[PDB]
Order: C-alpha cells, then structure tokens, then sequence
C-alpha cells in the first residue's frame, strides 16, 4: 500500500 | 538563440531542489550503520540507499509538474526510477582518479569491492562503474546534471504509470529546456544532448540488472532483514 | 534436599545458552545507528531492540523443549514475550547507582530520558525503571535470572498459543527447577521464588504498556520507517 | 507470514 511513500509525499 | 523566461525559471527550481537535497559534505553518513570490510557492507549501503531515496523523493516533489500528478503515478515513477536517480546523483561523488565514490575518508570511500560485500556481483558492478566514468567524462554542467535527473524521473515508459500522456508532456517540456540550455550555454555541446539521452538507455539496463540482484537479497530473509522499511517498500513489487 | 541429575542438566543448558547470546562487553553496539541526544534515539534503540530480539531467539531455541514445539507456537511465544525477555535480560546492564542501563561510556549509557526521545512517555518508563530496581535488588543468581527468562518465555497465557498443554508442562518443569535451586542453593531465599513470580506479573503490565506506545510509533510511517524489519514483524499483529 | 522469524528459527 506504500504507507511510507504516501507519507513522504506530504 | 536565447533561453526563455519560463525555461530559466524551471532551471532555478531544479537547481535549488538539488541543493536542498544533496549534501557535498556527506555529513549525515555518520548516522548510518558503520561500513564493514559475509555481506558486511549491506547494512551501511542499505542505509545509504534508504537515505538517498528520501532525498530523491524531496527532489522529485520540487520537479515542476510532479506534485500535480496522482499519488499513484508519483509512486509508480519513484519506485521505477529511484535506483536510476540514485545512480545519476552519485556521479557527483564518483572520482576518476580512483574509480570509486569518495564521500570522505577510508570509511565513506566506496570501491567496487565494497558493493560486492553487499550482495552484488561484478557481473552488474562493471557496467555501473563504466557508466559513472562515461558520465563523469561528460563534465555536465550542474544545470544539465539536474535536468537529466528530472527527465529520468519523468520517464513515461515505467511499469504502473497511468497518465503517460501528462508525464511525457512534462518530460518533453524538460528535454526542450535541456536541449536549449546546451545549445545556448554550453560550448562544444552540439553533440552532448544526444549522449545524455543514450545514458538514460544505459540506466534502464543498470536498473534491470540491479533489480535482479536485489530480488535475491529481498528473498533471503537473513539479508532482507538488513534492509530498511523504505528500501523494502520502494524496491518491492506491491501494486497500488 | 538435593537437585536431581535432570534438573542440573537443564540448568547447564540454560546458563550456556545465555552466555552464547549475551555479551557483557556490548561490543556489537558500535554497529548500531549512533545514539543522538525529535525522536533522535529511535534509530539506535530500534537497532538495540532488533539485535536483542535476535539474541532472544537464539536463547529460546536452546531452551529445553522449545525446539520440539510447532513453528507457530514458537512464534506466538516469541512475539508475545520478546519485549518481556528483553526487559528481563537488560537488568544485567542496569545500575542502581545511576538508575540507568550502562553499556559503555556516555554513548551506550541509557537513561530514562533517552527512551523518551524514542517515542515513550514517563507514563510507561516509570514502572519499567521501578521494575529494574526491584529486580536488581533481588540479586538473582545467574541460574535464577536465566531460569526466569526461560519461564517467562514458556508462559502458557499468550495470544496465539495453540498447544497450551505442552507449553505449561515445559514451564512447570522449569518452575520446579527454579523452586528447587533456590531452596537448595540460595540461602535466605525461602521467600525469593514467590517474589520472582510476582515480577512476571509486572512484566505483563509493562508489556501491555509498551505495546500501546509502540502501536502509535508503528502507525506513524515517518517513525515506523526508522524501525527494523525484525522489530516490525515481531511486534506486528500479523497472524500465522 | 513471519518470514524472518521462520528463517531465524533455523
Ligand atoms: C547514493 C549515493 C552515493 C553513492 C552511490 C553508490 C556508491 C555505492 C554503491 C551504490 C549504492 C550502488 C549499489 C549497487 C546499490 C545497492 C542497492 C542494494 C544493496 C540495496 O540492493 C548504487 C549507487 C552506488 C554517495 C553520494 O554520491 C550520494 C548518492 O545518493
Ligand atoms: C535490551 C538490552 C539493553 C537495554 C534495554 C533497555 C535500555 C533502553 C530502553 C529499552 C530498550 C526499553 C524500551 C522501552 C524499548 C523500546 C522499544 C521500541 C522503541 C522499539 O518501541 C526496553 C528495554 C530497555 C542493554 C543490554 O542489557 C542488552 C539488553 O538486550
């Protein structure tokens, strides 16, 4: 689900 | 015969974005798990790559038009090109004198051997070094180096990409900027642009070869455990 | 009035298992991400805990009867008690003089404050220190300390446990060894055993309180990314 | 699925 990626993409 | 007002604005942004996300002192490296010289370098290099991924994300977000994309597309682009952007950006630390990335002292001086102690064979490491040498020999302007990273990132031909129409448009807009900058601001660069595009093709090959070595690492739990959550997620094959 | 030949064999094993998996020099700590003194200590402490989990696994595997359990039960026991075994084993580095775990120099000397910079409030850190002090004050024999860890690990009342009949049997077998060792080999220990059992109850409470603070960490991707794969998996709620 | 745990449990 790319939880970290979503997060880092503000 | 002159760069437009819009073309120079996107350059200013890209060059600033890179300054905000690339440290020439490499002072953050002390915060990574120390290097060790089986697979002793995996922890340090995993931290280095993880750190770099965060940097690449920060840079990407500042690429003109990137934030206007879908969260999905942004992810599809980052997941697919992350390693290529890392390979590009590292050229800035690579040195021809010693054929290695020199980030400070014996500790943070990475030679081809070090990477073999991180799960990669010379079967893949050879082309990467050759790539760095060819890239360094191009003596890119900062403007060009930065433009190249952003064009790589906004490549249309990536697995998972949905709106490959807008992406290609953004990339074309970028290529024009690059071809114009070289023509106008870079003497003897009449052949340069074409050589830079060929490098992108090289990156595809390097990417393919890395993802294969990485697949073996990620499949061996004793090795995968040494990676970071970000690395596992970004280089992982989960589908959004 | 004398320990049996079987009771002393299981002691030899447990004491050796702990020597094989616990370093009094703490020399491996240099390989963790350096400590920093928001949430600056999270990376170091995450590495410390991850390392300790691997050690606890190695110890567990040598506990008489553990390897004879199902992979599932072994996992259910380790996942549920890992943090408790870590809290127990750390008492060996804890010092009453300064009320902190002293693993070497200012760097690896962990005070209550350090842990607050890793996502934990004093609302939980208070009882843990109090626990360490009470545990240290018991001046456990190595045989008892080790027996306590193994009895904690083989606790029947854990979420996910399937064969809670064999587990309890193994644990009872262990408690007998402990109660007999104290009675025979430990003067003035007539009340000791009971106090050690009460400590196990304390651990349940500390466990509960940690898992709540950890849940918040694990839910914040910016923090969870600082954890390790092992920590995420062992403290995660995936069901086998 | 506890891939690392299985692994470490030999
Ligand atoms: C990154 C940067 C740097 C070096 C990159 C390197 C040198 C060491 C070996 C690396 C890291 C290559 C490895 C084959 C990547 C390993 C990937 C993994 C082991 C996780 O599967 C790719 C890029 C190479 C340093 C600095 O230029 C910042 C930049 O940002
Ligand atoms: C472990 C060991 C040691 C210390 C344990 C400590 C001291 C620092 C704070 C710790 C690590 C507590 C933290 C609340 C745990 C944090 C868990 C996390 C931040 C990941 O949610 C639990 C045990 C405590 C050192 C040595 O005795 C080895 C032992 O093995």
């Amino acid at each position: 689900r790319h939880k970290i990626l979503h997060r880092l993409l503000q | 015969h002159m760069l437009s007002d819009e073309q120079m604005q996107i350059i200013n942004s890209l060059v600033e974005a890179h300054h905000k996300t690339y440290d020439d002192s490499y002072s953050d490296f002390v915060r990574f798990r120390p290097p060790v010289r089986r697979l002793s370098m995996l922890p340090h290099l995993a931290d280095l790559v993880s750190y770099s991924i965060q940097k690449v994300i920060g840079f990407a977000k500042m690429i003109p038009g990137f934030r206007d994309l879908t969260a999905e597309d942004q992810i599809a682009l980052l997941k697919s090109s992350a390693i290529e952007i890392i390979m590009l950006r590292s050229n800035q630390s690579f040195s021809l004198e010693d054929m290695s990335w020199s980030c400070g002292g014996p500790d943070f001086k990475y030679c081809i051997n070090d990477v073999t102690k991180a799960g990669h064979t010379l079967e893949h490491l050879e082309p990467l070094v050759k790539f760095q040498v060819g890239l360094k020999k191009l003596k890119l302007h900062e403007e060009e180096h930065v433009l190249l990273m952003a064009i790589c990132l906004l490549s249309p031909d990536r697995p998972g990409v949905q709106d490959h129409v807008r992406i290609e448009a953004l990339q074309d807009r970028l290529c024009d900027v690059l071809q114009a900058y070289i023509r106008i601001q870079h003497p003897g660069g009449r052949l340069l642009y074409a050589k830079m595009i060929q490098k992108l093709a090289d990156l595809r090959s390097l990417n393919e070869e890395h993802s294969k070595q990485y697949r073996s690492l990620s499949f061996q739990p004793e090795h995968s455990m040494q990676l970071t959550p970000l690395v596992l997620e970004v280089f992982g094959s989960e589908v959004s």
